[PDB]
């Protein structure tokens, strides 16, 4: 048989979604035991043509994806590179060399480029299950922050946030926001986007 | 041995009939720094767990190449016994972690994360026995809460005898004064064992009637972790 | 052998979130909307802890303390056959935030399980000639268990108050004479003359602010705690932190710290059915 | 402070050792030619450590352990007036395998210490009422001892053996009243009612494996182990190892670990003069 | 409580007046390996302490990369005391080395030194009270003496109540029997607290009065410490 | 003291002459995971030793960039004693395993394996006089069972003084009772002492009659050391 | 003067085996101390023309020899290679880069080339007492295994295993093999090879 | 569970320093113009810890060792009712050298105290039997405890001479029957029979050198300690480093040290006023 459990329900760890040798994609919120498909989370069943998908809910690290668009966060200081936290389970290496454009000089590096405690916005140039995430600065607009609010998120909201073609990002754009694929988002005066964004997490799940 | 266990009735000392459970609660979300909480009741026996993970783990020689390292905690509050309890990890709670660690590890899908560490860190605030079982379930709720995916969550309970009676879900009078309790924990929809302890002794029919029993009780058990799970939803 | 060493920071904030949590200060009020002397929400649920002799769950913002006691009959220590003991012991469990690690007490549980057992105990709260049975044979042992179990900024105040509650909650049992505790039977509360709070005040820049959360723990200079019973007396000053702060900001947090100590005895105070 | 982490593979096996390991499990044999129920060789050496009050020497396959037993006069604890005492200790040997280090008993050592007291105390072998020589005031306190010198699977299995043969092996010395210890005078072995065995049984796919060498425990999905006495009660019961196992698995498991106990008693038996 | 503290020609019971100092003695380059070393004494508590550093610090991930760490020990001998000290750290001296570092970071320049750990090590040879302050003074002459910039030393003394009178520099009798006890440390020419505590009660006003005779008695032994430090060269 | 130590008879307690050794049993590849085993027995004094290595180091800054380290365990179990011994290890413990390693350590070829761990676990079975020698020579014999390469094996006994008697191989009641033992080991082919220690106490000359009649114990040890690791060959 | 005192023999160590100013070559197995040379090891002392050597007849460890054909065992999988098992005190690395004849690409490594408990066979490309071995695959007939059994051995025995001119290598193939210097043989149906390939450990030094 | 490695080099000496050290070894003197036999200049300083019973400052050379006593009443061993009881602990402060680092007594600080117990126990020097207050019922306790503060090589023998130095100086107080100790009251002086010394003999190449200085540890081949009391009776030895040592240099160095020993035992009499 070929057969599915359910609509579009809120599915926990262990729950059977469908019967069958469906032919889909590979994803960690599903696990398939030969001819049966298990939930691995707390999620919202999404049914998409002939196939399906488990949307999380809940979680809060961020999986690295190759030419993701990321915020992160200085924290280490290294001979020729920045050790930098973008809420990964690992963490993420700039090299120098990609910020210059070149090689590091002989007595080079005071941190007028990236000190701790800088935001930085970056890109994914290298990642797999054997090595730590890299970072480019390469293209426009990414490079350290000066200005503005940078709002925290649980990764998993930041498909919501943005929302069916961009519609969620532009109902707070004209209210009073750059959302990385990181769960942080880069940001009038006395803006309190925040409280609302902070909604969108508490609502998702909701019509 | 020295209170009756079964009464005249035929009931135990609380009051229960041989095959019903205590009561349970289920609270989810308790902790604001972890990335997974839960407090589970099981009469008064209640267990806190707490989440942190995946993330790179610092002794990279104690990281695994293939899969996440689990690190465990069962712990007991000074004041969660009737009598003080020494702060000081004992060899029970040694023993207990490492029981309630190999089960999660069955649960956990580990190989997701390589090199990093998943930390389960739980305590008892009340001991009433059972106690290692409200445990495995808060750390598999908060597991769960932390979005962590694994197969399935993990419900448990101890059978038992006493005054030569199958008894399911032991209080602590019956722990300690009756003949056998045997905690037993699964993944109730993969058919899956993933705790089995026994203490006592039994008869080879009395243990197979025992393992029955603790079956229907993990089953009603895992409707209401699923149920808790759901209903901040729904 | 052992040794204190500088710590890393386990919350590097970005000079970006430093701004904005300060943003506010001139006005007199901080991220949360709260004033600078005002303490976050706080809960207090007494005998949480069912098998604990007495306890009390404290929530004050998002830090969570949960204190418990047991008693034990002991012989008395030779030098004070007429005074039962006081044991603190104060753990920050690795449940509490992400970088505590499991072990025992580190050097900041030890220096608030100290901290709080001065103030209970040069507070004069607890007479601990009261817990004598039979002077010079038999006196009451009160061990005090404190666990903070979510690390959401100023746990000295929160344990303090968690540490009062708990004493406050303690149920004395029917003690036979054959000597055995009958704990079928209380007999009494465990006997206390008065609360008392412990009041921290951190230093950020030209602000003092009470109560600091974990945001403003992260980027403040030094803080100091003040201890007071109901009659505002000090019973307890600790200076915390790496930083050094001048004899007037120490002089100005007293006078400030003094000023929430009336305020929130009282509150405990409805906390606590007295 | 404590706790549990995922070991790293201390014996990884290459995918192609592990078909041969499995290769005659059709026709219910493994690599030394043994059945799949069948234990390996065994030998037991009583009085091996002259010191001691009673040992004994197990060796089963490559797996050697040396337990050894020690008594001593104690006040009984308050609340066992009319018992003496047993205390079980195991030690893993860094002697014992090559990635064990020496230190204080890790997890495993400690597990099996406690799997091996609970099987000897539930199945009631040892009556520690019998350990009692002026009631409420001395009792014998048995100090065993239990030393892997050879890791070569199974452990716990040779251990249980171990502990019972130098128990029944323990000599009990005559007691001189003034009370005195006078060991020129055996006046008694130490009294049991039976001996007791423990059974483990290995799931390696689709097969069940009793006496796990180090190979198959290498391979294993997960082991189990259920404690018998001579009426074939079950006396204890352990799940060990990383892998979950059937409800299906587990009845299997004691119906075949039953079945290899009956003649596992025998062969004891026969080692103990009994 | 027990014995009378201030006697009725109003002076202390070591014939004192309650605003004035025990003896100081100050002696430097005591040590031949330490980097720098001092032995300080007041009254009849004894300090000596030990520098090595700046040097690089093997666990790598405990340095930090902006800044030198301090690492502080601050124990008592056992023969230190009137009855025999126990020689594993005690709680209190737990504490103590965490409020004695928390002082010198305040002091030290630390960021001159990134990646490296600087050591001061100090042993209570005798207490007679004070010995936190003594050692932290030890500290700081034998981290000047060894040649590591700091932004000033580091002068303390307890001030306290005995009888109802404010005094300053507790001895041992006063600090077991006086009602209050209040250590302090500063660098005096930058005004600013590195060390305050108090043990025992005092009205607001008496806390105020306290702390306004430390800072005289603290600028009387920096003037010390200054000569001390001098005095090899001239 | 209290027993007579040297009889009529002018023979000692258990029948032998004073320059008589106990008796002498060695077996060798005792344990199947050890790269190298011994147990020897020196009269009721029996040890095992198992040796591994050499093998990589992990805490690199631990090895040695142009030797091999040794690393060695001395260990009594808790019933190789008269009264039972607690097994965590004792000052004792802790010392004889390093005077131990002191003399492996003139004998080992160490400078073949640069940054490697050669590992060495002694255990007494049976103490009854001697086990520090007994432990170390099971630990010579284990390396050689390992094809560790060596110098020379180590033999080595006690002497002493007993009633005035110099004594060659101590038992437990003239070690206890005695006026002094003195352990002695070498390598005996290259005229070498790598482990000396006396206790009790004795002339100038007493010391000098025993050291030579250790010296003739050793040499006859040393050929039992010698046959039985060719015995498997021939 | 120059003299052995030893034909055959049987030897331990500490054991004379010749005085004089003999021209040897250095071993491990023999210490000369001035004019005097003694074994290390148990062993079989063996004379040769002028010249002599210990044959040690114990030992569970290979000394690495650059060149030498090595069948090993992978362990761990680093970003930029494998590290190896040889039954060495040292462990061996086999670079990536000689694996591919080419560089590592930018998500390149999953483990189809080499993952954890494959046996490889392959030869020392560098070794000295200041690093550890590093391997090559670029030989014919070294790489990866992929069928037959793989019998361990005393690395010590693996010149008996060999024989004299490949005899006893040629007394076993046709009864039922390649012998590495490491003490490991990769290897008809139910060939019980192994049972006779012990018992030549267990009588080298017979006839 | 423990272990004995071997340690790093903590004085790693280039080889152009070695032969400048042993360069006038043929004239018989060494670096600082000492001849092969004679020790660094000597002080000691008693009751210089003035909270101790007794106590010693020793300076020998740069070596510098802070010896001090505190006694105490307790109930004898039941083995030993008519003796008292000597406690001998030894520590290496990381104040002492670059390398130490705190924690407890390593296993070099504990063979420091081992020796220098033995040497004291089996010296007859302190006559335990002249420590019982009451027979069977109470005695003194005699903790000693020996600081390095300054380690400059030899600090064996240097803390041989504070700890006899200490125990002379050992004040014993008076005992009032109710027991109490009255601290107001000396009535004795801790009973000595005559003091110990240990002498340590260092070879350097072929020469043996007496009292070694951190230099001549750093390059020596071994040492060995022998201890004496005024009648030239050993008392005690140990032979302590990597290396070996002939039969005839240990021969050599026991001539060598017991020819020192009588003007080291001269030259501790005088500072102590014996
Ligand atoms: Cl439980
Ligand atoms: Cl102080
Ligand atoms: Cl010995």
């Amino acid at each position: 048989q070929e057969i599915v459990l359910q609509p579009r329900s809120i599915v926990v760890p262990g729950e059977l979604l469908a019967e069958g040798e469906f032919q889909i994609p590979w994803s960690p919120y599903i696990l398939k035991i030969n001819s049966k498909y298990y939930s691995t989370v707390v999620g919202l069943f999404d049914v998409k043509d002939t196939q399906f998908e488990v949307i999380p809910l809940e979680g809060s690290f961020y999986y690295p994806k190759i030419n993701d668009i990321v915020i992160g966060l200085v924290e280490d200081v290294e001979i020729y590179g920045w050790v930098v936290d973008i809420k990964a389970p690992y963490k993420a290496y700039l090299p120098a060399s990609n910020l210059l454009g070149r090689s590091i000089n002989v007595g080079e590096d005071l941190r007028r480029y990236l000190d701790v405690g800088d935001y930085v916005i970056a890109r994914i140039e290298n990642f797999d299950r054997s090595i730590d995430p890299v970072l480019s600065v390469k293209g426009k607009d990414l490079g350290r922050v000066s200005n503005g609010i940078v709002i925290d998120i649980m990764p998993v909201k930041v498909p919501r946030v943005i929302g069916k073609n961009k519609s969620m990002y532009e109902t707070l754009t004209s209210k009073s926001i750059f959302v990385a694929n990181n769960g942080r988002i880069w940001a009038f005066s006395e803006e309190i986007l925040i409280e609302a964004i902070r909604k969108i997490e508490n609502e998702s799940h909701i019509k | 041995e020295r209170p009756k266990l079964i009464l005249d009735d035929g009931k135990r000392t609380d009051g229960r009939k041989p095959d019903e459970l205590r009561s349970i609660k289920i609270e989810l979300g308790v902790l604001k720094n972890a990335d997974g909480s839960a407090i589970f009741e099981m009469g008064n026996t209640k267990a806190i767990a707490a989440v942190y993970g995946p993330k790179e783990m610092h002794p990279r020689h104690l990281s695994l190449p293939d899969r996440a390292v689990l690190r465990v905690r069962y712990h007991m509050t000074p004041f969660s016994t009737d009598e003080r309890k020494n702060p000081a990890p004992s060899r029970r709670e040694i023993e207990l972690s490492k029981v309630i660690r190999e089960a999660l590890e069955s649960a956990v899908l580990v190989e997701l994360f390589p090199r990093t560490a998943i930390d389960v860190f739980t305590e008892i605030l009340q001991a009433d026995a059972g106690s290692r079982l409200v445990s495995l379930m808060a750390a598999s709720l908060a597991l769960a809460d932390a979005g962590i995916p694994m197969r399935d969550l993990i419900a448990g309970v101890a059978v038992g005898k006493a005054d030569g009676v199958i008894i399911l879900d032991l209080n602590e009078t019956e722990a300690m004064w009756g003949e056998a309790d045997m905690p037993i924990a699964m993944m109730p929809s993969l058919n899956q064992v993933t705790l089995f302890q026994l203490n006592g002794s039994m008869t080879p029919d009395e243990f197979r009637q025992a393992f029955d029993l603790a079956v229907k009780g993990i089953n009603i058990i895992y409707n209401l972790e699923r149920e808790a799970l759901k209903s901040k939803y729904v | 052998g052992h040794m204190s060493s500088t710590p890393s920071n386990q919350n590097i904030i970005p000079i970006i979130k430093k701004e904005s949590i300060v943003s506010l200060f001139e006005k007199g009020i901080r991220q949360d909307g709260r004033k600078l002397t005002d303490y976050r929400p706080l809960s207090i649920t007494l005998d949480y802890a069912k098998k604990a002799d007495g306890s009390a769950l404290v929530k004050l913002g998002t830090t969570m303390v949960l204190a418990g006691t047991k008693l034990e009959i002991d012989k008395p220590y030779e030098d004070t056959p007429n005074q039962g003991n006081l044991i603190v012991n104060v753990e920050l469990l690795p449940l509490a935030y992400e970088t505590f690690e499991p072990g025992p007490p580190d050097e900041n549980a030890i220096e608030l399980a100290r901290v709080v057992d001065r103030s209970l105990r040069d507070s004069k709260a607890l007479d601990l000639t009261k817990l004598v049975i039979e002077p010079g044979k038999s006196v009451w042992t009160v061990w005090l268990d404190v666990y903070v179990l979510d690390y959401g900024g100023n746990v000295l105040d929160a344990c303090t108050l968690a540490s009062v509650a708990a004493l406050y909650n303690t149920k004395v049992y029917k003690v036979e004479q054959h000597i055995s505790v009958n704990k079928n039977e209380v007999v009494g509360k465990l006997p206390l003359n008065y609360p008392v709070v412990t009041i921290s005040v951190a230093k950020v820049d030209k602000y003092l602010v009470v109560d600091p959360d974990l945001d403003e723990e992260s980027i403040m200079d030094a803080k100091i705690s003040f201890s007071y019973t109901p009659d505002l007396k000090i019973v307890g000053i600790q200076k915390s932190g790496k930083g050094s702060m001048s004899l007037q900001d120490i002089d100005q947090a007293e006078n400030t710290a003094r000023s929430t100590a009336v305020k929130l005895l009282e509150e405990l105070k409805k906390h606590l059915g007295i």
